[PDB]
């Protein structure tokens, strides 16, 4: 994927405490640009190289959709709620839509909600209809599939989201491109008969990165546990990879971190 | 930008 | 319903009287009602912040806690979570060495 736009939304009617019942979040590439909810009531900047490139009206115009959206939403929770004859109690809607641009220069377009985490509704944008998952989509299906919505979101996915995706991306061109080395720990724990050494990836960016143990230089793919990538605050990316060997033969182990950062994968020992 | 949106 | 999988980690590799951020993470999980808390022996941590309800591809949610801070020794800090799949609130310590 050599660029993506993504909105996403959610409606609650459990947040809860304190929390807004209406959050929706924009991303770029991946990195989080953009957000609203519904207790600030204004769509906000999240990031340096939007709030450079947009004026006021922008953002004036973003809010007014973006609260448009909310009482579709606000009342979209009780129409659902009498098709599925509840309460019920606590109940969640859920939507994201976006581009994303192939590294072959194709355009893929998608549109999909959810209700209580199971697929609703998805957007098929080359017949022009909507794909009804459950039995209780039906009748949103046909009071879309009347009317214009479905050529409109085909251009909005087609072009006008496309066409925004090429402006965001010149505009955080530098930050999007950026190469962030990570700082990389080695540490270990004897216990009880077992020895677990830790290697931990702090701070990279891309995201993309491979973190690997090795044994004499062999990979151990099996014995290894992975925490995954997860992120941190800053917009850069963290992830932990932990073995399980045999006191003492940590001379014989080696991290390998494979990065977009780094010239050649870094190895790593104790 | 965010698209405009109609009722479920 | 699904249980949130939670780890807690610093933004730099950890050194004791040096500024740092430590965050929480909290994925896979519906429905998107969760409470995570930083905390410094037992009292909630200064200055938490928390990034807005964000959702995969497969609609479970996920949530970033982090709040910047400056480890010290002999002080033990946490995270705290708690979510309708779980029995009871679950507590994950933070190594800092590890």
């Amino acid at each position: 994927e050599l660029h993506t736009l993504r909105y996403i939304s959610t409606a609650m009617t459990d947040p809860g405490p304190g929390q807004p019942w209406y959050v929706d979040v924009g991303y770029v590439d991946g990195e989080l640009f953009t957000h609203y909810n519904s207790t600030a009531r204004r769509a906000v900047p999240r990031t340096e190289w939007i709030a450079a490139n947009t004026d006021q009206q922008y953002w004036d115009s973003e809010t007014q959709t973006s609260q448009r959206t909310e009482q579709i939403d606000r009342d979209g929770l009780g129409t659902l709620q009498r098709r599925y004859n509840q309460t019920g109690g606590s109940h969640t809607v859920q939507l994201m839509y976006g581009c994303d641009i192939l590294e072959d220069g194709t355009i893929r377009g998608y549109s999909q909600d959810a209700y209580d985490g199971r697929d609703f509704i998805a957007f098929d944008k080359d017949t022009m209809t909507f794909t009804a998952a459950v039995p209780e989509a039906v009748p949103t299906k046909r009071k879309w599939e009347e009317g214009d919505y479905a050529e409109g979101l085909k251009q909005y996915l087609e072009e006008t989201c496309v066409e925004w995706l090429r402006r965001y991306v010149e505009y955080g061109k530098a930050e999007l491109g950026r190469r962030e080395r990570p700082e990389v720990r080695v540490w270990g724990k004897e216990a009880d008969g077992i020895l677990t050494l830790s290697c931990r990836a702090h701070g990279f960016y891309p995201r993309p990165i491979a973190v690997s143990w090795l044994k004499d230089g062999a990979v151990q793919g099996q014995d290894a546990q992975s925490g995954g990538i997860v992120p941190n605050g800053d917009g850069t990316y963290h992830t932990w990879v932990t073995i399980d060997a045999q006191p003492g033969d940590g001379d014989k182990y080696q991290c390998r971190v494979e990065h977009a950062s780094l010239p050649q994968p870094g190895l790593y020992s104790w | 930008r965010r698209r405009e949106q109609t009722d479920y | 319903d699904l249980t949130p999988k939670v780890q807690v980690y610093s933004r730099f590799p950890a050194s004791a009287g040096t500024k740092n951020v430590l965050n929480c993470f909290a994925a896979g999980f519906h429905p998107p009602k969760i409470s995570i808390t930083l905390m410094k022996d037992g009292v909630p941590m200064e200055g938490a912040q928390y990034s807005d309800m964000s959702f995969n591809d497969d609609w479970t949610f996920q949530r970033l806690v982090h709040a910047d801070f400056t480890p010290s020794s002999g002080s033990t800090y946490a995270c705290k979570v708690e979510h309708e799949t779980l029995k009871e609130p679950q507590v994950y310590k933070w190594d800092p060495e590890f």
